[PDB]
């Protein structure tokens, strides 16, 4: 007994370590208001000093800027300048250090995707023109013409594509960490793309051709990315309706990215098995 | 007990350390009542001299 | 070229003398001072920036300094001075110690305490070269009250003088 | 109104510490971020700061202690309170004539 | 980072960001009286 | 981690005053120091770590140290000290000498003797690091009584002070 969740290595138990104490304040703690009324402490102390630094108040305008409230009797001083220099501070720590440390991680990355995928030199295999004939006599994607097929490059939503580029850069680094290549590895890899492999046959195989594996949807919502330091990544759909788009009549009623992706990473990592088909099903929501 | 008033919780912010989806609400249901009125130290410190009385 | 005789340098913003208005106490009319702000024809308001040594004067004696080691201790955040003290590369100290006098009977020689006291920290004037003659005439005992004139003197933006003793004053371009 | 604190709290170490410190110096003043904090005492700061400046002067007038901060460390951020003029609530006579003999709390203990 | 709570009131010190709405075309309610040419919103849809 | 701050060292046991209690001899009442031992909940007894300072007083005061070279010499077993010190690295001896005061007639003599001997006795509390202020105010010299009453200044384990004369002793963990 114990309970075993999937992992990079099969199914591992897991557990939780006592919570220490020590974690430094990240940037979700920064705050203009909470460290524009720090800086105050920063100046000397004495009688040009202890009345404005006690009068000090912070208040917050419409966007943000906690500024100081300047009540009918105040005195110009040094104070508000420090109001002012810590209220920066805090600015431009969450416009410079937030980015850039949310962008270095492949699971943190908003803004930095394609970028990420650039890096990953992740190459789709629907998309070019001299693609595998066991891909499929015509990939959802392509629409017909009397010389063959014709692939349509789509123009996703711009919420659509980020979060499909942000799954698929998790599931390309979780790929890149080496896994064997059982059942439950692979359907881990491939788990953010909201995809699963399950086979077809029930009776032990390895004595018969086609050991198929069918692909299985998990979820019809992408997991999304949050900008903010706060909050909670908003989900967007994993699919598109054709007639909607106004994509050309041939293609499939919907279309889903995350499949299409899965279908790539897994047909390259079971190539050099000899006998496997992959039995794509239309899938609507 | 009429005099905790001002509680400072960590639930409705964005501290790095936060349930998401949790919140408080703070009442004073009841109040404060009769206190005592003692008015007995002549008998029980008389000759008895201190220096400093605190009072609670 | 020979309109240069002008000093392309400026001066910043300056502390002022009831800048903030004064202050009844039933004792007397304090001065509170702060910074002024000098409006416009339209708007835009503006800090003054005149009589930059008297700015430096009330920064100078209205700021607390480092307190002296005694084996009682200071909490930690009481013990006065500025940090910025350790970057600067004169080797001196920021602010005065007036308020540190050690009080005694005998009030004459308290008022000649407070005297060294307020001389040894206004000579900072004439070490950043600033003025060049700071004075003071602390002349009273009374009950407590006393009378401390400041005299800061100063020189003008262009040297008008030949053969003097002494020798310039480094920041004659403020006009002292 | 808003203190954070419950009150006897800070009372009982105001009192002990005036007790204890005065034991044999009795002209020794408890006031100043020195000889008048409340070690015992920890607050977290607060956005306003509970007596506004017009109303400790108004209390420092009406002999009144007045509690406040030690360091300016923003808001939340533990702190620590120290007194201010430590002074009795006297401030009139017998025959109605402003005094300030009793006024501070030291002279009361040099009487003594 | 503690935020305070008075009694009566809402975590964090006082202060409300505001609101703002804006809404523009109006929602039709039955009482009001409506002219040629006027327009109204009935479950998110103009009219 | 952040709730680190605990000194990991801990205290052994400690003489204390009156653990064995009062002695009772018709001319007093005296306090017979040993061991105090403190019971639990359920049996277990254990030795109590209180008062640290003021158990190595007592024991610095109520042990005898080496006697002088005298012409005549002392019994092999007799001169006072102990054989621990021999592998000490600081270079002091264990004990006290006020035992051993040349009696003399002008009891205000034997009390300044007895007040110098206990004082450089009680000096090393500071010499080891555990006190800082350590001193004595024995004042009387009636028949042959005298009081002695002994001050020992401590420290907490935490420094709360900034710009001391002095040094954190070297042992402030005991907390003097």
């Amino acid at each position: 007994m114990n309970v075993l969740i999937p992992g990079i290595d099969g199914m591992v138990s897991a557990g939780t370590l006592e919570y220490t104490g020590c974690c430094p304040p990240s940037f979700a703690d920064v705050d203009e208001c909470t460290l524009a009324t720090a800086f105050v402490g920063l100046l000397p102390s004495g009688p040009l000093w202890d009345r404005p630094k006690y009068e000090a108040i912070t208040t917050i305008t419409e966007a943000g800027n906690c500024a100081a409230c300047w009540t009918t009797d105040h005195c110009p001083t040094l104070v508000d300048y420090a109001v002012n220099v810590g209220a920066r501070l805090a600015s431009v720590i969450e416009r410079t250090i937030w980015p850039a440390v949310r962008e270095s991680d492949p699971f943190t990355a908003v803004t930095s995707t394609a970028d990420w995928l650039n890096r990953f030199d992740w190459v789709n295999c629907f998309e070019t023109s001299c693609r595998s004939k066991e891909l499929g006599e015509k990939t959802p994607i392509e629409y017909m013409t009397d010389c063959g097929p014709v692939y349509v490059k789509i123009t996703y939503p711009p919420s659509l594509q980020q979060a499909f580029e942000s799954a698929l850069i998790k599931s390309l680094e979780r790929l890149s960490m080496g896994i064997i290549k059982n059942l439950a590895a692979i359907n881990f890899v491939i788990e953010p793309l909201k995809v699963r492999v399950v086979p077809v046959d029930t009776t032990d195989a390895c004595e018969n051709e086609t050991l198929c594996v069918v692909l299985e949807k998990t979820s019809d919502f992408f997991d999304g990315v949050n900008a903010n330091t706060c909050g909670i990544p908003t989900p967007v759909a994993a699919y598109i309706d054709r007639d909607v788009m106004q994509l050309p009549s041939d293609l499939d009623k919907y279309i889903w990215p995350g499949h299409m992706a899965a279908e790539c990473i897994v047909r390259s990592l079971l190539s050099h098995v000899s006998r496997f088909c992959l039995i794509r099903t239309e899938q609507a929501p | 007990g009429n005099h905790l008033s001002v509680i400072y919780t960590n639930l409705g912010s964005c501290t790095s350390v936060t349930p998401e989806g949790v919140t408080v609400t703070f009442a004073q249901t009841t109040a404060g009542s009769v206190n005592p009125t003692p008015n007995d130290y002549a008998t029980v410190v008389n000759e008895c001299c201190f220096a400093v009385y605190v009072l609670s | 070229c020979t309109v240069d005789v002008a000093d392309r340098r400026k001066r910043f913003w300056t502390t002022q003398i009831a800048a903030c208005g004064t202050s009844s106490d039933d004792c007397g009319d304090c001065a509170r001072p702060g910074l002024q702000l000098m409006c416009n024809g339209q708007g835009q308001v503006t800090v003054s920036t005149d009589n930059y040594a008297v700015g430096l004067a009330l920064n100078i004696l209205l700021t607390d300094a480092s307190k002296a080691d005694t084996g009682c201790g200071w909490t930690p955040g009481n013990r006065g001075g500025f940090w910025g003290d350790s970057f600067r590369s004169d080797n001196l100290r920021s602010g005065s110690k007036i308020r540190q006098v050690p009080t005694r009977t005998s009030m004459r020689e308290t008022v000649s305490l407070i005297r060294a006291y307020a001389l040894d920290d206004l000579k900072k004037l004439v070490t950043y070269g600033v003025a060049k003659s700071v004075d003071v005439d602390l002349t009273y005992r009374g009950s407590n009250k006393i009378d401390m004139t400041v005299i800061i003197q100063g020189v003008d933006g262009n040297e008008s003088r030949v053969g003097l003793t002494g020798e310039r004053i480094s920041n004659a371009w403020v006009w002292s | 109104t808003t203190y954070p604190v419950l009150p006897y709290l800070t009372n009982a170490a105001y009192g002990a510490l005036s007790a204890c410190s005065t034991c044999n110096n009795p002209e020794l003043n408890i006031q100043g971020q020195t000889f008048g904090l409340l070690s015992c005492i920890n607050m977290p700061e607060s956005c306003t700061p509970g007596w506004t400046f017009g109303e400790v002067t108004q209390l420092q007038a009406n002999g009144f202690v007045v509690s406040g901060p030690s360091t300016t460390s923003g808001q939340g951020n533990y702190t620590s309170p120290y007194i201010y003029n430590d002074v009795t609530n006297y401030l009139r006579d017998e025959k109605n004539r402003p005094n300030a003999t009793f006024r501070d709390a030291s002279s009361r203990r040099l009487a003594a | 980072k503690l935020r305070p709570l008075q009694v009566g009131g809402v975590p964090g010190c006082a202060n409300i960001p505001g609101g703002e709405d804006c809404q523009c075309w109006p929602e039709w309610t039955a009482d009001n009286g409506y002219f040629f040419g006027d327009v109204v919103q009935q479950g998110g849809v103009l009219y």
